[PDB]
């Protein structure tokens, strides 16, 4: 249940500077007061960014996708290859309620969306779901910006998550906060594309980084956790 | 001591080290977590069809209590044979993600699955990593896979680009082209379809019936135990120095209330060195702390034996609160170096005769 | 090595005897270091003691004589020295 | 008082007795060639038979760092007592008399 | 080379040798008071 | 001990840090020399003529 | 099967490398005594009388 | 700058001569004014 969307809405690919975010824990293992060297994937340091002002991006590796959405618009996210019942594909709502995450051979057509009525309901993203293969429910994720790390590795779905509230009006703030894991899911999905949701009213800004292997120094405190961290290919110095 | 140390029969007046004082631990404990559902292993083991070889059939199980026992003693299955862990070990290990593979191939292909296998199913069917941990399990299916009209549902992989890599799943089914031309769908010269069929008869002999092949494999501390075997946990103890199966973990050490500030992610914390120091318990989830216990080399100090055959005993940075063969000989003094018994403090200073340390040494009067 | 196993040391004790040569080294290592700070501080034999009044010709030693208010009764430079360095 | 790094030869002494000590205490935790790092869990997974040459790995390789180790430290160990000798003599020659 | 190098000493010849000359030259004309 | 190859130095990276030490060891006979030099000639304050 | 030779090489170069610098350590010690020895010679003979 | 150890980056190159702080080789030593 969804038509070809006229209006071919433009969002200028804007380059900015990744400053220092980008950082999660790599394990469960607490650490007080130690100066820890580790090798993983990770965003490079003061990188180059694309800043959109819904296209079809690919997932290379991993993925870091932020936005400082105000007033939840941003809804959820799509992943798979062809985006079509030929291959298994992946969902990820944030409803009203608690989250939706289902894995099937979902129909998409060339803008999906979720729109919404002015009770309050409205679900038409998708034309068919034949074959399932998961599902998911649990606490929903939701001026205020969140950061989502989405790593595809061994057939585990790893997402880190952490919200803040920010008072810079545009740029990416240059401070230091660890993500801590939010969400593991155990489901392999050769997955090469992801789109992204958008709360319509029936009746727009995110960053996007790609992450690459490299080793990372990070300091912990007396409480255990990461305050400062130092990319260890990015400077002689360094 | 000192006499089989030497390897004398005489000792001149001095202080010598003998060996090493540990303490003992006393008894064990056990703690696993509230989980006692049943695993379901017959219904992909005695399940009525099984997938092509191309197309194997993949299942994974998690939260359950699983009991490798009962899949060991039984004697239906015609080749049992594990990698990483001896079987009998099996049911005393908790591990995740649990992964069972099912499949149908040939007699002789039995030991195509194996790391590092060259043949024709281990490379372009189904490839086995070179670090693979589990077991393969293996049993004979004429009398059910076998049809006296023949069976040419079962097809495997026989034509492809490459070999195939480890947990890799092809089901394209493309012409091949064995020459230096298209074969744009042409089944005729170099052109042969990649898929090839069995011949699955009762009257076939040895080699050739048909043979059902499961793994099973699994990994080794990558995530919170959710699967272990059958096993009774026990309550906790503090103050006492045992050995703990915390989980699966085996440690030996004295267990203790800690003041430190976990978060609601980790599971077991820890300072330098790869050092456990702190563990959560599943059933409870309480801080826990890990002290090794106490130990050190032990000294005697004697006057010769030329002049007498009486010596005092030295533990060696050990707390005077547990000596114990000579705990009640004499009495107990308490030094910066460790704790000595065999001899009396006095209130007196002369010349030093036998260092101790400290500051402090002993001499011969008593 | 074996950290408390049963089978570590009986493979182990097939080694010969390497350990009592590294414990009997170690051991002559620590001999020598007190031999060391014993024949490098103790050169006399008697203890001497300052008089109570100390007029030295105008030089004054006050910074360098051992203090008894203090409980360790060393000097301010051997206070100094103690503390600058970890 | 005021000065700062007016004691470097006695912190490098200590900087280099701790340092030695934490390699020797770090390198437990190397496979040296065998599948795991903790004797523990090879004993309380794999049967015997080759259990025990996992076991060999384990112990030529921390032999191995123990010898070179003491090695190093009998070599700093003579260092240092040729350095108290001067110390020694110094005192002697400079304290109790006119040099 | 198969991974061995050799590293050029920080005082060079000329360096040294003025470094004797300068001591000669105090030793001949002043004695042994500018020790 | 390689001579750059990839899956010698894998294999290589699984003995623990012998390295490190070896190469500690030279630079301390470097630092060693050059002040043995320094410290037996350089004894005059200035130069003289 | 390449593991096994590269591991063979492996420990035979290694422990070579390490005779060739506890021999070095040796050596730089010897050398390091007869230093200061030329130095306190330098000090006593040539800046004054012995 | 080329020198007898070598080649050197992101360093100024003077024809005076100062007290040796840190040390480089060949004779010349680099200090900090840039
Ligand atoms: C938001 O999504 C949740 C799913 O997490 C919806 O809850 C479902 O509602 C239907 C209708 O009664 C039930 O049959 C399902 O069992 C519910 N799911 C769960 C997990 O409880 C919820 O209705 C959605 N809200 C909307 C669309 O406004
Ligand atoms: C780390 O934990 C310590 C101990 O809980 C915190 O120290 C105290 O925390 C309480 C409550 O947060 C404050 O009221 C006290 O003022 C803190 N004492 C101090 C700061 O000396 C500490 O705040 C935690 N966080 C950090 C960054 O150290
Ligand atoms: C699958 O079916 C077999 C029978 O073909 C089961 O094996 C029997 O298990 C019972 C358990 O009480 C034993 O008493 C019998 O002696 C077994 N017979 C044989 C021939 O093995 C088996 O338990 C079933 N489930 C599996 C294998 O998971
Ligand atoms: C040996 O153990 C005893 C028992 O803990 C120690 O005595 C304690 O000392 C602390 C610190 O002075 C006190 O707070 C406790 O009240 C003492 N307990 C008892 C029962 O006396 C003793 O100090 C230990 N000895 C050494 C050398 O550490
Ligand atoms: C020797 O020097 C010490 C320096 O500490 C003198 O002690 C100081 O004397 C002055 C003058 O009375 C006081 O103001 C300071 O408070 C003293 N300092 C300390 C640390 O006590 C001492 O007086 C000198 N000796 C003589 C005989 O003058
Ligand atoms: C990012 O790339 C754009 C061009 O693609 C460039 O103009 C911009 O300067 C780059 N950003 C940084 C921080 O280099
Ligand atoms: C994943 O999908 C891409 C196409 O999107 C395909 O080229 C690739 O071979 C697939 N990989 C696997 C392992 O299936
Ligand atoms: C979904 O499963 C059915 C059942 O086998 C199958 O017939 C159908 O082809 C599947 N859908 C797709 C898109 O493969
Ligand atoms: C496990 O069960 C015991 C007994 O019912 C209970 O006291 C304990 O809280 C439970 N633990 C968890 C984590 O559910
Ligand atoms: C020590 O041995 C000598 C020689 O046998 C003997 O004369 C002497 O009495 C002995 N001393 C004591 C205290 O027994
Ligand atoms: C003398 O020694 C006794 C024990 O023999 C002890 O109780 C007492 O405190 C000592 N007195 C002094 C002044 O050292
Ligand atoms: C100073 O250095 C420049 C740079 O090469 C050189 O051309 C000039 O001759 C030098 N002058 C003196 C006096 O050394």
């Amino acid at each position: 249940q969804c038509v070809n969307l006229t209006t071919r809405t433009q969002l200028p690919p804007a380059y900015t500077n990744s400053f220092t975010r980008g950082v999660y824990y790599p394990d469960k293992v607490f650490r007080s007061s130690v100066l820890h060297s580790t090798q993983d994937l990770f965003l490079p340091f003061f990188s180059n960014v694309t800043w959109f002002h819904n296209p079809v991006l690919p997932f290379n590796d991993g993925v870091y996708f932020a936005s400082t959405e105000k007033s939840n618009i941003i809804r959820g996210w799509i992943f798979g290859t062809t985006l079509d019942s030929k291959t298994q594909s992946l969902l990820i709502v944030n409803n009203a309620t608690n989250v939706v995450i289902k894995v099937c051979e979902f129909q998409f057509c060339n803008d999906p969306f979720l729109d919404v009525y002015y009770m309050k309901s409205e679900f038409r993203v998708y034309s068919s779901a034949n074959n399932c293969t998961f599902e998911y429910v649990s606490q929903p994720f939701l001026k205020n910006l969140r950061e989502f790390v989405f790593k595809n590795i061994d057939g585990y779905f790893k997402i880190y998550s952490k919200h803040t509230p920010i008072n810079l009006v545009r740029d990416l703030p240059q401070g230091f906060s660890a993500l801590e894991p939010l969400v593991d899911l155990p489901i392999g999905i050769n997955i090469t594309r992801f789109q992204t949701l958008l709360a319509l009213h029936r009746s727009a800004a995110y960053y996007v980084g790609y992450l690459q292997p490299r080793t990372f120094l990070l300091k912990y405190n007396e409480n255990g956790t990461i305050t400062d961290a130092v990319d260890c290919a990015l400077d002689p110095l360094s | 001591e000192t006499k089989c140390t030497l390897k004398s029969f005489t000792v001149e007046k001095g202080i010598y080290q003998t060996s090493n004082f540990r303490v003992q631990p006393t008894e064990s404990i056990v703690r696993f977590p509230n989980i006692t559902n049943l695993c379901p292993f017959g219904e992909v083991f005695n399940a009525t069809r099984f997938a092509s070889v191309y197309a194997w059939n993949r299942k994974r199980i998690s939260n359950c209590v699983a009991d490798y026992s009962v899949l060991y003693n039984s004697a239906s299955f015609s080749t049992f044979k594990c990698y990483g862990v001896s079987p009998t070990k099996l049911n005393d290990l908790c591990f995740t993600n649990v992964y069972a593979d099912s499949f149908v191939i040939r007699g002789d292909e039995v030991r195509q699955i194996a790391p590092g296998q060259t043949g024709k199913i281990a490379d372009y069917n189904y490839k086995l990593p070179d670090d693979f941990t589990g077991c393969v399990i293996a049993w004979n299916s004429n009398n059910l896979d076998s049809k006296v009209g023949g069976n040419y549902n079962y097809r495997y992989r026989l034509f492809r680009k490459s070999n195939l890599k480890p947990f890799e799943r092809d089901i394209s089914t493309e012409i091949y082209q064995a020459g230096s031309t298209p074969c744009n769908g042409v089944q005729g010269f170099n052109c042969y379809f990649p898929l090839q069929s069995y011949g699955f008869q009762p009257t076939n002999g040895v080699g050739y019936q048909p043979y059902r092949v499961v793994v099973l494999s699994f990994e080794l501390l990558h995530a919170p135990a959710t699967v272990c075997g059958p096993k009774k946990s026990t309550n906790l103890v503090k103050n006492k120095c045992v050995n703990f199966n915390f989980n699966g973990l085996t440690g030996t050490g004295v267990l203790t209330e800690s003041n430190k500030k976990f978060l609601p992610f980790q599971q077991f914390g820890r300072d330098i060195a790869d050092t456990t120091d702190a563990v959560r318990d599943p059933q409870t989830l309480e801080i826990l702390d890990i002290t090794p216990c106490s130990f050190g080399g032990v000294s005697v100090i004697t006057p010769g034996t030329n002049t007498s055959n009486q010596v005092a005993v030295l533990y060696q940075g050990v707390n005077c609160t547990e000596v114990p063969v000579y705990s009640t000989g004499s009495n107990v003094f308490q030094t910066r170096a460790g704790c000595l018994i065999g001899a009396e403090h006095v209130n007196n200073s002369y010349e030093c005769d036998i260092p101790i340390g400290a500051g402090i040494c002993a001499s011969y009067q008593s | 090595i074996c950290g408390d196993s049963t089978e570590c040391s009986n493979l182990l004790l097939q080694y010969g005897s390497f350990c009592t040569q590294l414990n009997r080294a170690l051991t002559g290592i620590a001999v020598e270091q007190d031999k060391n700070t014993q024949e490098v501080f103790a050169q006399v034999k008697q203890i001497y003691k300052t008089p109570p009044i100390k007029d030295f010709g105008g030089f004054n030693f006050s910074q360098i004589l051992p203090d008894p208010s203090k409980p360790s009764k060393r000097s301010f430079i051997e206070d100094l020295l103690f503390n600058k360095v970890t | 008082s005021s000065t700062a790094s007016a004691l470097g030869k006695l912190q490098d002494v200590v900087n280099q007795n701790a340092q030695a000590l934490n390699t020797l205490v770090k390198q437990l935790s190397s496979n040296f060639g065998a599948i795991s790092s903790v004797l523990n869990d090879i004993l309380s997974r794999l049967d015997p038979p080759e259990a025990e040459v996992q076991i060999d790995r384990l112990i030529t390789g921390r032999l191995q760092s123990l010898q070179t180790y003491v090695t190093q430290q009998l070599i700093r160990a003579a260092e240092i007592r040729a350095s108290a000798n001067l110390a020694a003599t110094k005192m002697s020659e400079c304290v109790l008399g006119q040099s | 080379f198969n991974g061995l190098t050799v590293l050029p000493p920080l005082l060079t010849d000329e360096m040294i040798a003025q470094y004797t000359s300068a001591l000669l030259a105090g030793t001949i004309t002043s004695g042994w008071t500018f020790g």
